[PDB]
């Protein structure tokens, strides 16, 4: 249909760009306070506090600068697979298999964290949650449906439908007017937070998509699937751009994150370590390892000061 | 250094109470319930003792038990079965009467073979329960078992028909030396069914401790 | 539906503008680095 | 015989350290039985560091009193730890539900310090009666007791070194493993039990092939009334009998990791991860 717009490949345009090079990134500090496997992790807007969810029933907020635990929210359900951190920093979200997006208020009397609101209405297991703002939150569930939520009422403000498979992850654009989600049918949908429509459909993968992240300008995004390929898509041309595939790697991708500049791409693989990709050259520029188990989380701060990776070995590391 | 000392001090309190908070998980036994249809999580939960997943807490012989039922989860199991990796044991509930209805027993092993040979369930044993035994005899007297499997269970006698089905569930795994499979015929008594669970999990605790004790 | 070249040109221009103020691809001094 | 001392430190020294270097980074002491083997690793080196200094390798009375102690506290700590591991193994299998609440680190460290302080308490009578006969040798230090109480201290030191040496551990070795085997034959896995039951018999016999020869020659050396004093000819032959048993007792300290740690199925999994 839109193959007429495919005039040239980005690699041919980016062939003249100087490569990033084999950058070496080391672990400045390791966060080892959890007990069970880590499945969720989010970065704060202040680039100071990060929250991680483990299977022990504990929601721990970590102080990245001082390596300390600011909070430890006792989860009602020990099974959690997603978490979020509010842009204001007052609330923290957590999902799981209980179909409940528990939100806790950090700013309370005597420093006692309490459940701000109980969210229900998803028949499938929750897979991803993202805070649009202090008043709204987008949640991805295993019932092939994602919906927008309101805090003080808890009702279904806007429900996004059109996914054939269950959604695994989603990310929010910097302007927060649009967001995309990746399901298990090797497809990605663009949803408007105000209208809840399906402007265009992104696809091209050969397996289930498990990672979603926008480009820092908001005009593009990348997907991470289990077909051992990372695919970057743009909201304007709506095509496949610069697939990140290597013959050495055959394992899937579980987390994809973008640096603040967007020049290099962070991709989390289940081969017991994480990988760093060049977002314009599709070259494996720098490889970081050290996780005892497979990595499950990957996020970059707003200012790009540091990047954190969450693995199943109950260890959190910060890379610079 | 007043502000930084208080942050570390309150973080030390966070690390202190998680030492026993996570220790209670070690004492507690995590049990996972599987089932082809509505037959899962109906037998043991019927005992009178104490949204997506319903968990039952009950202490037997001074041992805490936590049973997790995933019947309400209608999503693809390949996305969330790895979340349950590391449980103490897996409890499988299948109705012996579910062979003359549309074929359900063929789907039961299809669910059973996926969970038993799963890559994340290598060290976790499975305690399968052959339910509906009270009316299984009447059902096989009404209609032969040959309609389910072309290889008949002997000569259509209850003594060997139930013994044939249990073996057909215990030979699907190739990892027989890696983990053991416990089979029990549920009866019309809550104290008899929970007793087998306690003994089966006890053996799992014995097996699991041996790797830490170095015997294995 | 703009051409891929026009969309690719926007991506490289955004990366080039923010390349100097990028702590990952350009390392920062240890004292300035909070970690 | 000089090469025999080097063979002990060839793999026993760094092998003991490799156990410590793999439990900190990888194991992180998540299991409670992990701390019973790290202090066991400290104890055997405390016995190992005495071997080079026992051969008069090169400070008259102070240093060897620490060297004599480092032998005994190093010896009593390791021999008391393996008793705790068998008690740990006993409670783990014969009382499955009772151990789950008993197997905790907060109880593991408090019972490891008390067995550390009973070793120095049972050893301090040796440090009190430790002086150097020859200062020129600088490594020949023996136990000297008053003539009035020479028979009391010589008998008491011997009475406690043997009962705490063999019969108290071996009595724990048999009453615990008998209950272990009684709670192991029903594991419905004949292939895996064959190697499990075979290895647990090795743990008992090697204890009777490395420490028993030290004790067999010890009672005869202490109780001269039976054979030693009457013969008076084997005393020259028995002069080196203690030295060859000490090495035979020292080599038991460097085989602890291969019999308590390197025999666990999951333990080699961390070895290749540590090698990277």
């Amino acid at each position: 249909a839109r193959k007429a717009c495919a005039d040239a490949t980005l690699s041919q345009i980016t062939n003249n760009i100087d490569p990033v090079g084999r950058i070496q990134m080391r672990t400045r500090r390791t966060l080892r306070g959890h007990l069970a496997k880590i499945y969720a992790m989010h970065w704060g807007t202040d680039s100071r506090l990060l929250v991680s969810a483990s299977q022990d029933g504990k929601l721990i907020i970590w102080d990245s600068y001082t390596t300390n635990k600011v909070h430890a929210i006792p989860l009602r359900s020990s099974w959690v697979m997603t978490c979020a951190y509010a842009p204001s920093g007052n609330y923290v979200a957590c999902g799981g298999l209980d179909n409940i997006c528990s939100i806790y208020n950090l700013k309370t009397r005597e420093g006692n964290v309490r459940v701000s609101r109980e969210l229900a209405g998803h028949t499938g297991y929750l897979s991803c949650c993202r805070f649009l703002d202090d008043n709204q939150i987008v949640t991805s569930s295993g019932d092939t449906t994602c919906a927008l939520w309101d805090i003080e009422t808890g009702q279904q403000t806007t429900t996004f439908t059109g996914h054939t498979g269950d959604v695994m992850s989603l990310s929010l654009a910097p302007d927060t007017r649009l967001f995309v989600s990746g399901a298990c049918d090797a497809s990605a949908k663009l949803w408007d937070v105000r209208e809840g429509m399906c402007r265009q459909t992104f696809t091209g993968h050969e397996s289930d998509i498990n990672a979603i992240c926008f480009f820092p300008n908001g005009n593009a995004f990348a997907t991470g699937s289990d077909d051992a390929t990372c695919r970057l898509f743009d909201l304007r041309a709506d095509q496949e751009l610069m697939t990140y595939s290597h013959d050495n790697i055959i394992c899937g991708i579980t987390s994809v994150s973008f640096s603040k500049s967007g020049r290099l791409l962070l991709a989390g693989y289940d081969d017991f370590n994480c990988n760093v990709w060049d977002a314009l050259k599709a070259d494996r520029a720098g490889v970081l390892a050290g996780h005892d188990n497979r990595v499950s989380c990957l996020g970059v701060t707003d200012d790009g000061m540091a990047v954190a990776t969450g693995s199943w070995d109950s260890f959190l590391k910060i890379w610079n | 250094s007043a502000e930084d000392k208080a942050a570390v001090e309150r973080s030390k309190m966070i690390d202190r109470n998680l030492r026993e908070d996570g220790e209670k998980a070690a004492r507690e036994v995590k049990l996972l319930l599987l089932g082809a249809g509505e037959s899962g999580k109906c037998t043991i939960v019927k005992q009178m003792k104490i949204t997506g997943i319903v968990e039952t807490h009950f202490t037997f012989k001074d041992l805490h038990f936590k049973m997790f039922d995933v019947t309400a989860q209608r999503s693809e199991r390949k996305k969330w079965i790895h979340c349950f990796e590391g449980v103490t044991a897996i409890i499988f509930c299948v109705a012996l009467s579910d062979y003359d209805l549309v074929n359900r027993m063929h789907a039961s092993m299809k669910l059973f073979d996926s969970i038993c040979n799963n890559k994340w369930f290598t060290d976790t044993s499975i305690i399968l329960f052959l339910n509906k035994k009270d009316l299984f005899e009447e059902k096989i007297k009404k209609s032969p078992l040959t309609i389910c499997y072309p290889e008949y269970a002997g000569s259509n006698t209850y003594e060997e028909a139930a013994a044939y089905i249990q073996c057909q569930f215990e030979d699907l795994n190739k990892r027989k030396d890696t983990k053991e499979i416990y089979t029990h015929f549920t009866c019309s008594t809550d104290t008899k069914n929970v007793q087998f669970v306690f003994d089966a999990v006890t053996d799992v605790i014995i097996k699991n401790n041996l790797k830490d004790c170095g015997l294995f | 539906r703009i051409k891929v070249s026009k969309a690719a040109a926007d991506l490289m221009a955004y990366c080039e503008a923010h390349a100097k103020e990028d702590p990952l691809l350009t390392p920062v001094p240890a004292s300035e680095n909070p970690f | 015989l000089p090469p025999l001392y080097s063979l002990v430190f060839i793999f026993g020294f760094v092998g003991n350290m490799l156990v410590i270097l793999i439990l900190i980074n990888c194991k992180r002491l998540k299991s409670m039985t992990d701390i019973y083997l790290l202090n066991l690793a400290i104890s055997d080196l405390f016995f190992l560091l005495t071997v080079p200094f026992w051969a008069h390798y090169a400070f008259g009375n102070t240093m060897c009193q620490l060297l004599t102690g480092l032998y005994f506290i190093g010896f009593f700590s390791g021999i008391f730890f393996i008793i705790l591991l068998t008690i740990d193994r006993y409670l783990a299998v014969v009382h499955a539900v009772f151990a789950l609440k008993a197997r905790t680190v907060t109880f593991g460290v408090v019972t490891s310090v008390i067995t550390w302080v009973v070793a120095v308490f049972a050893s301090l009578p040796n440090i009190i009666f430790t002086r150097s006969q020859k200062e020129g040798l600088h490594y020949t230090c023996s136990s000297h007791f008053p003539y009035s109480q020479y028979q009391f201290w010589k008998n008491f030191q011997t009475l406690k070194i043997v009962i705490l040496g063999l019969v108290l551990p071996l009595l724990v070795m048999v009453i615990c493993y008998s209950g272990i085997l009684k709670t192991l034959l029903r594991c419905r896995n004949e292939k895996k039990r064959h190697r499990a039951v075979r290895l647990i018999f090795t743990i008992m016999i090697v204890y009777f092939l490395f420490w028993a020869p030290y004790n067999i020659v010890l009672l005869l050396n202490t109780f001269q009334e039976f054979f030693g004093l009457n013969n008076c000819s084997s005393s020259n032959r028995l002069d080196q009998a203690m030295q060859v048993t000490e090495t035979l007792g020292m080599t038991h300290c460097c085989i602890n990791p291969i019999i308590y740690a390197f025999v666990g199925e999951k333990f080699r999994n961390y070895l290749l991860v540590f090698f990277q």
